[PDB]
C-alpha cells in the first residue's frame, strides 16, 4: 500500500507538473491571440498579475503560518 | 620565411605556423626482425577486417560470455550456487 | 576599401604559453591579427601571460576572434594603435575580418549595408502560431 | 549560426557595436533617428551569443536583438 | 630611512556623511533608483581599492578598519571575561574541573527557555559553554572573579584605546603611504616586539603566575586559599618555595647558570598525568624560546640604519636551481597591492589555524582541556572551518589581485607571468589528480559499501579484508614514539602521545588522549582529505588563475572580478568569473572541513575519548568501531550519523534543547539556500513584478523599486545561507552529542 | 533532412560540439521543432508514438506476468495470502557474495527473489487468474497486444 | 544633533530601533502574561 | 535447463546487447552521408 501510493502521488505530480508544463508550451507555440481575443483564455493573459499575486499570498500565508505553528510547537 | 627571426607565419608553409609537426612521429625504419614481422602479418591479417572484426568481437564475447556463465559450476561465483541454508520465516510470519 | 595583405611580418617577444593554437587551426580557421606600435613596450596577451610587442609591425596569431577583437580592443584603448586582424584557414585564403571598412564597426561609414534589420518595433513581431510548421521564426517574418 | 537581428527602436548610440567582442555588429548611414545611424549585423556567423550588444542598448526593452540559434565553433567560444 | 609621515587632519569627523548613504562611491552616492541599490552598497562598503584609487586613502582605510576590528576582538573579550566573573561558575569549576561543565552564560526566564539552565553543576544553572575559557583562566591561575572582573574592564578599556586609535589615525592624524609601504621596520616590529616581546612577556607572566598557581591547585588547594600573584612575585620566600631556583635570582641568567632554571623552565615532554595538559613549565620554556628566536629573527631587515636585509635585496638576489631569474617585482606587487598581501596573509593564517586545531587535539595546552571533550570537539572543529574560510579567502584575495591589481607594464614578475603562462597544465594535472583520489578514496568507500552489501565483507577495504594500511604515517608514528630516548634526549617524554607507548593519560574517569592508531579507515579518510582538499585548490587556483583571461573569454579582467557571467554564449559563461570559482570553493571547503571534523570526533569518540575503569581497561564512547564502519559510507551514515544524532532529539527537555532546536533549523537555512543556488533572478523578479502590480492597485507601491537580486547575489546568498546552515547544523551535532556523553 | 546523428534537426547534425549528442537525445520526440514538420506528419508521428507507448506497456506487463509465473510464487501466494511473500522476479546478480543470496532467498523459494511490493500478486488473484500458468496465458496474450 | 537624526531615520538603524522597542514590549507582556494560548479577558 | 537461462540473458541484456547497441549508436552519432 506505501509503495502503491507513493508510487502514483509522484507520479500524479509529475503528470500535474507536466499538465503545467505543456500549458506554458501552448502559450508560447500554440497560442494564437488575435483569434481568441477577449476570450475566456486571453483573458487569463489580462489579469495574470492577479492570479500570480493571490497565489503568491495564498502560499505566502500557508508557509508563514504552517511554518511559525510547527516551529512553535519545535 | 617561417625560419626568419621571430616569423612563425609563412603561409604557405602553413604546417608548421598551425603546429602539425610530429612531436614524437619517428620515421625510422622497422625495428622488429622482419621474419617475425612476417609471422604477426600473416598470423594477424583476419583480424584486419574491421567490419568483420566488429561482428566477430560481438559474436564471440557475447558467446563466452553466456557460455562461461552458464557451465560455470557453483564454485566460481556463489548466485548459481543457491541459498545453501534454510530460508528463514519473514516478519510478522511471513508477511 | 582594399584589404591590407597580411605579410610575414615579425611577432612580439614571447617565451611561449599553453593558450596557442592546438587543433582548432590544424583543421579550422585560426586568427592572426597585427598592430603597429610606435615603441616596443610590454602587453598582456589574450592568451595568458605577457609579451613584449616590437616597434614598428608586429604579427599574432590566435585562435578564435574573440582574443584578437579583446587585444585590438585593449590595443586601441591603452596604447591607441591600429589593429586590424585576419582569418586563416588551413588552405589559405586569408579573410580580412575586423574593420571591413577602413574604419572602425563604431562610425557609419556609408556603402556598408543593412543585413539583419527589421524595420518594426521589437513586440511587433508575429507569435510562434503565425510561422508555425515553417521554416521562418517570430523575427525573420 | 545566431541570429542578431535589430529593430528599428535603434538611437545611433553606437554602444551595442562597441560592446561587441567579434565584430558582428556596425553602424550604418540611416534616417529613423537623431542621430542618422543603425546598427547593422552583418557577421552574425561571428557571434558568440554574450549578449553584451543588448546589455547596453539604452532602450525602453531592447533594439538590437540576440536570438541563440545554431551553434557552431565560432559561436561556442572555441579556441580548439 | 623610515620616517614617520603622517597628515594632519585628512577628513573631516562629521555626521553629514552618515546622513546621505552610499558617500563613498560614485554610482552608490545618488540615492536608491532600485533595492538593488541597498545590497550594492553593503557589497562595495569594505572595497576600498573601489572607493579611492590611491594606495594611500585605502592604507589609511584599512589601518583604521583593523583598528575597529580590535575594539571589536578586545570587546568580545571583554564580554567574555565578564561574562566568566558576573554569569558564571569558575570557582565550582576550579574546585572540580572534571564532573562541573564549564559554564559562564545564564539565560534570562521568560518564555520558558529557563530550561536552557541546565545542570551543568556547581550549584549553578546555565549553559554548559565549550570555548575553553576556563582552562585558559587555570593556564592563567586567576582563581577569582574579581581577577576575570578587572581584566574585563581592562578590554574594555583597550576597546575603547583602538576604537579611539582608529578615530585618530584615520580622521585626525593618519599615516601616508610612505608609512605602510615601508615593511622591513613592519616585520621586524612584529617579530620581535609583537611575537617576540609578546611570548617573552607571556612567559614572564606564566613563569611568575602561571606555574605557582597551577602546581598549587595540582597540588590540591582550594582556589580562596592560595596566594596571590603579586603575593609571588613580592614574597620572595613563598615563590622559592615553590621553586628554590628563585631563591638565586638572575644571576643564574646573567652568569649562563641555566642549569639550576631546570625546575621551572623543563623539557619535560608529554602531557601533565595530574590535569591532562601540557606541563606548563614546559610551556614557560616554550614561550621564552620562542621570544628569543622572534627578538633574534625581528633584526634581520633593514629600517633605517646600515646591517639588515633588504626583501627587496634578498628576493632580486635569490636565483636558483628552478626559476631562480625570478623574485624579481614581487616587492613591488606586495608593497603596493593589499589585496596579495590579503590572500599571502589569508592564507598562512588560515593554515596556521588549521595548524592550531590539529596541535590542540593532539598536544592540550591548557590543564583540564582533554577531558572537556565538548571543549575539545568546539575548538578542533572551530579552528577548522576558521582555517578553511580563511584560505577561501585567500582564494578570493589572490583573485581580486589578479583582476585588479595586475599591470605586466608597470609592476611585472618573472614568476607569475610563468604560472599564467602554463595555467592549463597547471589546472589540467591539478583535475587530474583531482579525479585519481576521487576515484582511488570515494571509489574505495562505494566498493567497501556494494562488498558488504552484497555480502562479501572478505573483498572491502578494511583490516580484515584487503589491507590499505597507512605505512608512512605508522612509521611516523613507531619514530616518535621512540623520538625522546635517541634522537631528542633532552625529552624524557614524547612530544605528544599520539605516536605509541604505554602511556594513557588519564585524569579522572577519563582518558585525555591514548595513543591513536592508524588503520585501513584512516588511510581511506586522509585520501578523502587530500581529494577535498586538492579539489578545493583546482576550483580556487582555476579562479586565480583564469580570473584574467581563457580560451573561452579573454577579457574577463575588464568584465571584473565580481561578475556573473558573460551571457549565454559560446554556449553559456554562467560561473566564469573569479568570484564564481571561490564560490564554488566555499562548498567544496564546506565538503572538505566538515568530513574532517566528521573524521575527527568519529575518531577521538572511537579510538580516544571514553571512560578509563578502576581494573585499567578503556571503553570508548562509540566503542572503536571507526576502523569497521567508517570504511562504508552506510557506517558514516549509520553508526556515526544516525547513531551520534540521538542525543540531538533527545535534547528536547535538558539543557541541550536549543541545540535540538539550531539542529532543525539549521537543517532548514541550508535548504533555505537551495532557493537561492539552485534558481535564478529572471523568475523572481517576474514573480516579484507581479507582486509589483498587487502593489500598485493598492496605492502601496515603494518608491525604491523591488528587484530581485542580483545574480551574483543570489549565488552569494546562496553559498552564504548553506555554509550557515550547514555548518550549524553540524555545530548542533557536535555539541548536543559531546554534552551528552562526554 | 540532415546529415550526422539528429536527422530530425540539421541545426544540431551541424553543431561540431559534443552538444549534438545531447540535445538530438533530447529533442527526438519534440516533433513540432523538426525540420520539414507538416501538422500532417506531426500528427502522425504523434499517433505512431502512442502505438509504440502501448505496445510498451503491453510488453511491460506481460514481463511482470511472465516473471511472476516463471520465478514467483503465486500458485503458493493463492493459498495462505496475507502469512506468505510476493515474489516479484528471481534475481542472477553474478556479483552476489553467498550471504546475500542466503539472504535474499525468500517466499519459499528455489533461489534468491525479489518481494512484489507492487500489488500485482493481490490484484491479479482478486481478478481471477489462479494458477501460474493463467499468468503464462495472460503474458502470451499482452505479447500479441504488444505485437 | 543635525545629521545624526538623519542617521537614526536611516531604515536599519531605525528598524532595530523600533524592533528592539517591540521585542522588550512583547518580551515584558510575557513575562507579564506568560504561556497565553486563549484571550479570555472578552 | 530453467535455472540456468538467467545466466544466459542477464549477460547477454546487461553486457552483450549494451555492447552492441553502444557501438551501433556510436556508429550512428560518427554517421556522415
Ligand atoms: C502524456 C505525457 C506527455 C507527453 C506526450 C509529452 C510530450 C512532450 N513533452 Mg512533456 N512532460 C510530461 C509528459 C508528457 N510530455 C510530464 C509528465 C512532464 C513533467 C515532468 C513534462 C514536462 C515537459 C517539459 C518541461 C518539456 C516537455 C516537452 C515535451 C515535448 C518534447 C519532449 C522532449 O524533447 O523530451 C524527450 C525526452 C527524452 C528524450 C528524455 C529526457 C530525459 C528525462 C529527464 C528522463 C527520461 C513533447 C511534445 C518539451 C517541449 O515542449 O519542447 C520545448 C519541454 O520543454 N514536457
Ligand atoms: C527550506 C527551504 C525552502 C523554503 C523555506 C522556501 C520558501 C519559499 N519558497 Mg521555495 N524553493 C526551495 C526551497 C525553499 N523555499 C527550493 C529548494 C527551490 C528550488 C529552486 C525553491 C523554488 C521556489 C520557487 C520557484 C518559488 C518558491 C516560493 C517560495 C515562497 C513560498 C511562499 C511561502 O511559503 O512563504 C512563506 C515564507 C516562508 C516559508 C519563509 C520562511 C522564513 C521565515 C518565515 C521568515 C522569518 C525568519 C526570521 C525571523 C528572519 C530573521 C533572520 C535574519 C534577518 C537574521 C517561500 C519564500 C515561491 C515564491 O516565493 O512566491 C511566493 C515561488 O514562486 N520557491
Ligand atoms: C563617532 C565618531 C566618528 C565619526 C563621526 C566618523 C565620521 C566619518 N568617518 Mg570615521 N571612524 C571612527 C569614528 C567616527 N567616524 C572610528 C572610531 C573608526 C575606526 C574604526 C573610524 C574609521 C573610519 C574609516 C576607515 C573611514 C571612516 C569614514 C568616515 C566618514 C563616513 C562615515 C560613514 O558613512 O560610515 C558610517 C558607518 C557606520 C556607522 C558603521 C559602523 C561600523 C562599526 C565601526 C562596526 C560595527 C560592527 C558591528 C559590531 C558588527 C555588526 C553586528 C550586527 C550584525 C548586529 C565620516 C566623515 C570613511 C571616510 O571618510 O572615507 C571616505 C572611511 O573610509 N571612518
Ligand atoms: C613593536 C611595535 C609594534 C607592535 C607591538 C605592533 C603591533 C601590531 N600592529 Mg604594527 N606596526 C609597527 C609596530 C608595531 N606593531 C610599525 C613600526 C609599523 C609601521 C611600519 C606598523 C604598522 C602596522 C600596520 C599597517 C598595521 C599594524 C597592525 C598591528 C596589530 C596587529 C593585530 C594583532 O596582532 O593584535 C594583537 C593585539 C595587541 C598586541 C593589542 C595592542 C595593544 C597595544 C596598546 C598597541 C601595540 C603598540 C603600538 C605599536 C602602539 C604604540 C604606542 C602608541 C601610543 C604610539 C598589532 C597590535 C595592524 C592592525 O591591527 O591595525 C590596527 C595593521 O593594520 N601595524
Ligand atoms: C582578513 C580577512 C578578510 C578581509 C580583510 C576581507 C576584505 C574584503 N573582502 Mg574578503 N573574504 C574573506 C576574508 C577577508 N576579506 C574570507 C575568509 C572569504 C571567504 C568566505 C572572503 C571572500 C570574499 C569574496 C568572495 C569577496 C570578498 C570581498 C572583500 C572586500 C569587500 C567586502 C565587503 O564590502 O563586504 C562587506 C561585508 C559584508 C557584505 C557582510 C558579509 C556578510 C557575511 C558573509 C555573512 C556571515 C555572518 C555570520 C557568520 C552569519 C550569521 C549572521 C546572523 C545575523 C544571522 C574586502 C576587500 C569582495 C571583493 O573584494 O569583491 C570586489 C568579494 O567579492 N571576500
Ligand atoms: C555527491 C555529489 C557529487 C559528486 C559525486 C561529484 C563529483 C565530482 N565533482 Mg562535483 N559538486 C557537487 C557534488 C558532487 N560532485 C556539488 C554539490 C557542488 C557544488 C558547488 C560541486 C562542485 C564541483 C566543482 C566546482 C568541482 C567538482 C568536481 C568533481 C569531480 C571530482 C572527483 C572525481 O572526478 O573523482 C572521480 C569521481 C568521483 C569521485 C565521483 C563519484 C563516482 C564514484 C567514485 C564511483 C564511480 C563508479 C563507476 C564509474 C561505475 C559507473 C556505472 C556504470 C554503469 C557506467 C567529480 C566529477 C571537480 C572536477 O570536476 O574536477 C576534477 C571540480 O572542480 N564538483
Ligand atoms: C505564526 C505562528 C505562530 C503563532 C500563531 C504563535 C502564537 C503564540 N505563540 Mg508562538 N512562536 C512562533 C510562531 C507562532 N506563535 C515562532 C515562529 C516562534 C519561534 C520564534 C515562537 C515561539 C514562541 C514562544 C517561545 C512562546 C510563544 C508564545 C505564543 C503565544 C503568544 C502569547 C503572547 O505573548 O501574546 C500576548 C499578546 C501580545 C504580545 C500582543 C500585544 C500587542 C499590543 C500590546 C497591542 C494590543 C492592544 C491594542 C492597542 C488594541 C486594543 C484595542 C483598543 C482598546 C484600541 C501565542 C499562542 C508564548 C506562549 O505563551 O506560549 C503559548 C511563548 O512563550 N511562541
Ligand atoms: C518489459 C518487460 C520485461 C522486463 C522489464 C523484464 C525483465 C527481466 N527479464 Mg524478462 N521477459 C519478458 C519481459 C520483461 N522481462 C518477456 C516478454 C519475455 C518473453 C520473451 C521474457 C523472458 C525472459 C527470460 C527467459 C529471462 C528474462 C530475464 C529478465 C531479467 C534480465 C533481463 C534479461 O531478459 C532478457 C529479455 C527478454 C527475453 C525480453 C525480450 C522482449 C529482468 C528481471 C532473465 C531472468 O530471469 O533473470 C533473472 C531471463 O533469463 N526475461
Ligand atoms: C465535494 C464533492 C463533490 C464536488 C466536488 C467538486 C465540484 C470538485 C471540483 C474540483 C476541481 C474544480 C478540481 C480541479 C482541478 C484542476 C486542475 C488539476 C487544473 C489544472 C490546470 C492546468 C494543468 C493548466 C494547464 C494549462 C495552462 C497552464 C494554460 C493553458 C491551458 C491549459 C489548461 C493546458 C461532489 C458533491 C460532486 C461529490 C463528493 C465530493
Ligand atoms: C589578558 C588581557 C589583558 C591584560 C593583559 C596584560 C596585563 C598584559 C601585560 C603585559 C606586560 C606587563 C608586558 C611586559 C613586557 C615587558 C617586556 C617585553 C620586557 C622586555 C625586557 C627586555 C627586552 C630587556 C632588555 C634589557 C635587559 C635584558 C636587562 C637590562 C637592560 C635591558 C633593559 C636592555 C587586557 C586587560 C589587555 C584585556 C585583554 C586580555
Ligand atoms: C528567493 C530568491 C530571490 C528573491 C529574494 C528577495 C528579493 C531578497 C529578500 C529581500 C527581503 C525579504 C526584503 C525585505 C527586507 C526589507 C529590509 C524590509 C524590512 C521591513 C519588514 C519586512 C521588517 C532572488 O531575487 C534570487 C535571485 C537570483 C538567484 C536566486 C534568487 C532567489 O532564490
Amino acid at each position: 500500500q506505501a509503495a502503491l501510493y507513493t508510487h502514483h502521488q509522484y507520479i500524479a505530480g509529475f503528470i500535474m507538473t507536466g499538465a503545467f508544463a505543456h500549458g506554458a508550451i501552448f502559450f508560447i507555440r500554440d497560442y494564437n491571440p488575435e483569434q481568441n481575443e477577449d476570450n475566456v483564455l486571453a483573458r487569463m493573459l489580462d489579469h495574470k498579475e492577479a492570479i500570480i499575486s493571490h497565489l503568491s499570498w495564498a502560499s505566502l500565508f500557508l508557509g508563514f503560518h504552517t511554518l511559525g505553528l510547527y516551529v512553535h510547537n519545535d | 620565411k617561417y625560419g626568419d627571426k621571430s616569423v612563425y607565419f609563412d603561409l604557405e608553409d602553413l604546417g608548421n605556423t598551425t603546429g602539425q609537426w610530429d612531436v614524437y612521429g619517428s620515421d625510422a625504419p622497422s625495428p622488429y626482425n622482419p621474419l617475425q614481422s612476417k609471422f604477426f602479418e600473416t598470423f594477424a591479417a583476419p583480424f584486419t577486417k574491421r567490419g568483420l572484426l566488429l561482428k566477430f568481437l560481438i559474436l564471440g564475447g557475447g558467446s563466452l560470455l553466456t557460455y562461461v556463465s552458464a557451465n560455470s559450476t557453483g564454485d566460481v561465483l556463489p548466485i548459481k550456487r543457491g541459498p545453501q541454508e534454510p530460508p528463514k520465516l519473514g516478519p510478522r510470519g511471513k508477511l | 576599401t582594399p584589404p591590407q595583405l597580411d605579410p610575414n611580418t615579425p611577432s612580439p617577444i614571447f617565451a611561449g604559453s599553453t593558450g596557442g593554437l592546438l587543433r582548432k587551426a590544424q583543421v579550422e580557421e585560426f586568427y592572426v591579427i597585427t598592430w603597429n606600435s610606435p615603441k616596443e613596450q610590454i602587453f598582456e596577451m589574450p592568451t595568458g601571460g605577457a609579451a613584449i610587442m616590437r616597434e614598428g609591425p608586429n604579427l599574432l596569431k590566435l585562435a578564435r576572434k574573440e582574443q584578437c577583437l579583446a587585444l585590438g580592443t585593449r590595443l586601441r584603448s591603452k596604447y591607441k594603435i591600429t589593429y586590424q586582424f585576419y582569418r586563416v584557414f588551413p588552405n589559405g585564403e586569408v579573410q580580412y575580418l575586423h574593420p571591413k571598412d577602413g574604419v572602425y564597426p563604431e562610425k557609419a561609414n556609408p556603402g556598408r549595408e543593412g543585413v539583419g534589420l527589421n524595420m518594426r518595433s521589437i513586440g511587433k513581431n508575429v507569435s510562434p502560431i503565425e510561422v508555425k510548421f515553417t521554416g521562418k521564426q517570430s523575427y525573420d517574418l | 549560426s545566431h541570429s542578431v537581428k535589430i529593430y528599428d527602436t535603434c538611437i545611433g548610440c553606437t554602444q551595442c557595436v562597441r560592446a561587441c567582442p567579434t565584430d558582428v555588429l556596425e553602424m550604418i548611414p540611416w534616417d529613423g533617428c537623431k542621430a542618422k545611424q543603425i546598427a547593422s549585423a552583418p557577421r552574425t556567423e561571428d557571434c558568440v551569443g554574450c549578449k553584451r550588444c543588448e546589455s547596453a542598448c539604452p532602450t525602453d526593452f531592447l533594439s538590437v536583438r540576440v536570438y541563440l540559434w545554431h551553434e557552431t565553433t565560432r559561436s561556442m567560444g572555441l579556441a580548439y | 630611512e623610515v620616517k614617520i609621515l603622517v597628515d594632519r587632519d585628512p577628513i573631516k569627523t562629521s555626521f553629514e556623511e552618515w546622513a546621505k548613504p552610499g558617500h563613498f562611491s560614485r554610482t552608490i552616492a545618488k540615492g536608491p533608483d532600485t533595492t538593488t541599490w541597498i545590497w550594492n552598497l553593503h557589497a562595495d562598503a569594505h572595497d576600498f581599492d573601489s572607493h579611492t584609487s590611491d594606495l594611500e586613502e585605502i592604507s589609511r582605510k584599512v589601518f583604521s578598519a583593523h583598528f575597529g576590528q580590535l575594539s571589536i576582538i578586545f570587546l568580545w573579550l571583554s564580554g567574555m571575561y565578564f561574562h566568566g566573573a558576573r554569569f558564571s561558575n569558575y570557582e565550582a569549576w576550579l574546585s572540580d574541573p572534571t564532573h562541573i561543565g564549564p559554564s559562564a552564560q545564564v539565560v534570562w526566564p521568560i518564555v520558558g527557555q529557563e530550561i536552557l539552565n541546565g545542570d551543568v553543576g556547581g550549584g549553578f544553572r546555565g549553559i554548559q559553554i565549550t570555548s575553553g575559557f576556563f582552562q585558559i583562566w587555570r593556564a592563567s591561575g586567576i582563581t577569582s572573579e574579581l581577577q576575570l572582573y578587572c581584566t574585563a574592564i581592562g578590554a574594555l578599556v583597550f576597546a575603547a584605546l583602538m576604537l579611539f586609535a582608529g578615530w585618530f589615525h584615520y580622521h585626525k592624524a593618519a599615516p601616508k603611504l610612505a608609512w605602510f609601504q615601508d615593511v622591513e621596520s613592519m616585520l621586524n616590529h612584529h617579530l620581535a616586539g609583537l611575537l617576540g616581546l609578546g611570548s617573552l612577556s607571556w612567559a614572564g607572566h606564566q613563569v611568575h603566575v602561571s606555574l605557582p598557581i597551577n602546581q598549587f591547585l595540582n597540588a590540591g588547594v582550594d582556589p580562596k586559599e592560595i596566594p596571590l600573584p603579586h603575593e609571588f612575585i613580592l614574597n620572595r620566600d613563598l615563590l622559592a618555595q615553590l621553586y628554590p631556583s628563585f631563591a638565586e635570582g638572575a644571576t643564574p641568567f646573567f652568569t649562563l647558570n641555566w642549569s639550576k632554571y631546570s625546575e621551572f623552565l623543563t623539557f619535560r615532554g608529554g602531557l601533565d598525568p595530574v590535569t591532562g595538559g601540557l606541563w606548563l613549565t614546559d610551556i614557560a620554556h616554550h614561550h621564552l624560546a620562542i621570544a628569543i628566536l622572534f627578538l633574534i629573527a625581528g633584526h634581520m631587515y633593514r629600517t633605517n640604519w646600515g646591517i639588515g636585509h633588504g626583501i627587496k635585496d634578498i628576493l632580486e638576489a635569490h636565483k636558483g636551481p628552478f626559476t631562480g631569474q625570478g623574485h624579481k617585482g614581487l616587492y613591488e606587487i606586495l608593497t603596493t597591492s593589499w589585496h596579495a598581501q590579503l590572500s599571502l596573509n589569508l592564507a598562512m593564517l588560515g593554515s596556521l589555524t588549521i595548524i592550531v586545531a590539529h596541535h590542540m587535539y593532539s598536544m592540550p595546552p591548557y590543564p583540564y582541556l582533554a577531558t572537556d571533550y565538548a571543549t575539545q570537539l568546539s575548538l578542533f572543529t572551530h579552528h577548522m572551518w576558521i582555517g578553511g574560510f580563511l584560505i577561501v579567502g585567500a582564494a578570493a584575495h589572490a583573485a581580486i589581485f589578479m583582476v585588479r591589481d595586475y599591470d605586466p607594464t608597470n609592476r611585472y614578475n618573472d614568476l607569475l607571468d610563468r604560472v599564467l603562462r602554463h595555467r592549463d597544465a597547471i589546472i589540467s594535472h591539478l583535475n587530474w589528480v583531482c579525479i585519481f583520489l576521487g576515484f582511488h578514496s570515494f571509489g574505495l568507500y562505494i566498493h567497501n559499501d556494494t562488498m558488504s552489501a552484497l555480502g562479501r565483507p572478505q573483498d572491502m577495504f578494511s583490516d580484515t579484508a584487503i589491507q590499505l594500511q597507512p605505512v608512512f604515517a605508522q612509521w611516523i608514528q613507531n619514530t616518535h614514539a621512540l623520538a625522546p630516548g635517541v634522537t631528542a634526549p633532552g625529552e624524557t617524554a614524547s612530544t605528544s602521545l599520539t605516536w605509541g607507548g604505554g602511556e594513557l593519560v588519564a585524569v579522572g574517569g577519563k582518558v585525555a588522549l591514548l595513543p591513536i592508531p592508524l588503520g585501513t579507515a584512516d588511510f581511506l579518510v586522509h585520501h578523502i582529505h587530500a581529494f577535498t582538499i586538492h579539489v578545493t585548490v583546482l576550483i580556487l587556483l582555476k579562479g586565480v588563475l583564469f580570473a584574467r583571461s581563457s580560451r573561452l573569454i579573454p577579457d574577463k579582467a575588464n568584465l571584473g572580478f565580481r561578475f556573473p557571467c558573460d551571457g549565454p554564449g559560446r554556449g553559456g559563461t554562467c560561473q566564469v568569473s573569479a568570484w564564481d570559482h571561490v564560490f564554488l570553493g566555499l562548498f567544496w571547503m564546506y565538503n572538505a572541513i566538515s568530513v574532517v571534523i566528521f573524521h575527527f570526533s568519529w575518531k577521538m569518540q572511537s579510538d580516544v575519548w571514553g571512560s578509563i575503569s578502576d581494573q585499567g581497561v578503556v571503553t570508548h564512547i562509540t566503542g572503536g568501531n571507526f576502523a569497521q564502519s567508517s570504511i562504508t559510507i552506510n557506517g558514516w551514515l549509520r553508526d556515526f550519523l544516525w547513531a551520534q544524532a540521538s542525543q540531538v532529539i533527545q535534547s528536547y527537555g535538558s539543557s541541550l534543547s536549543a541545540y535540538g532546536l539550531f539542529f532543525l533549523g539549521a537543517h532548514f537555512v541550508w535548504a533555505f539556500s537551495l532557493m537561492f543556488l539552485f534558481s535564478g533572478r529572471g523568475y523572481w523578479q517576474e514573480l516579484i513584478e507581479s507582486i509589483v502590480w498587487a502593489h500598485n492597485k493598492l496605492k502601496v507601491a515603494p518608491a525604491t523599486q523591488p528587484r530581485a537580486l542580483s545574480i551574483i547575489q543570489g549565488r552569494a546568498v546562496g553559498v552564504t545561507h548553506y555554509l550557515l546552515g550547514g555548518i550549524a547544523t553540524t555545530w548542533a551535532f557536535f555539541l548536543a552529542r559531546i554534552i551528552a556523553v562526554g | 533532412m540532415a546529415l550526422r546523428f539528429p536527422r530530425f534537426s540539421q541545426g544540431l547534425a551541424q553543431d561540431p560540439t559534443t552538444r549534438r549528442i545531447w540535445f538530438g537525445i533530447a529533442t527526438a520526440h519534440d516533433f513540432e521543432s523538426h525540420d520539414d514538420i507538416t501538422e500532417e506528419r506531426l500528427y502522425q508521428n504523434i499517433f505512431a508514438s502512442h502505438f509504440g507507448q502501448l505496445a510498451i506497456i503491453f510488453l511491460w506487463t506481460s514481463g511482470n506476468l511472465f516473471h511472476v509465473a516463471w520465478q514467483g510464487n503465486f500458485e503458493t501466494w493463492v493459498q495462505d495470502p496475507l502469512h506468505v511473500r510476493p515474489i516479484a522476479h528471481a534475481i542472477w546478480d553474478p556479483h552476489f557474495g553467498q550471504p546475500a543470496v542466503e539472504a535474499f532467498t525468500r517466499g519459499g523459494a528455489l533461489g534468491p527473489v525479489n518481494i512484489a511490493y507492487s500489488g500485482v500478486y493481490q490484484w491479479w488473484y482478486t481478478i481471477g487468474l489462479r494458477t501460474n500458468e493463467d499468468l503464462y496465458t495472460g503474458a502470451l496474450f499482452l505479447l500479441f497486444l504488444s505485437a | 544633533m543635525r545629521d545624526l537624526k538623519t542617521y537614526l531615520s536611516v531604515a536599519p538603524v531605525l528598524s532595530t530601533l523600533w524592533f528592539g522597542s517591540l521585542a522588550g514590549l512583547l518580551i515584558e507582556i510575557n513575562r507579564l502574561f506568560p504561556d497565553a494560548l486563549t484571550f479570555p479577558f472578552f | 535447463t530453467f535455472n540456468n537461462l538467467p545466466s544466459i540473458f542477464v549477460p547477454l541484456v546487461g553486457l552483450v546487447f549494451p555492447a552492441i547497441a553502444m557501438a551501433s549508436l556510436f556508429l550512428h552519432i560518427q554517421k556522415n552521408k
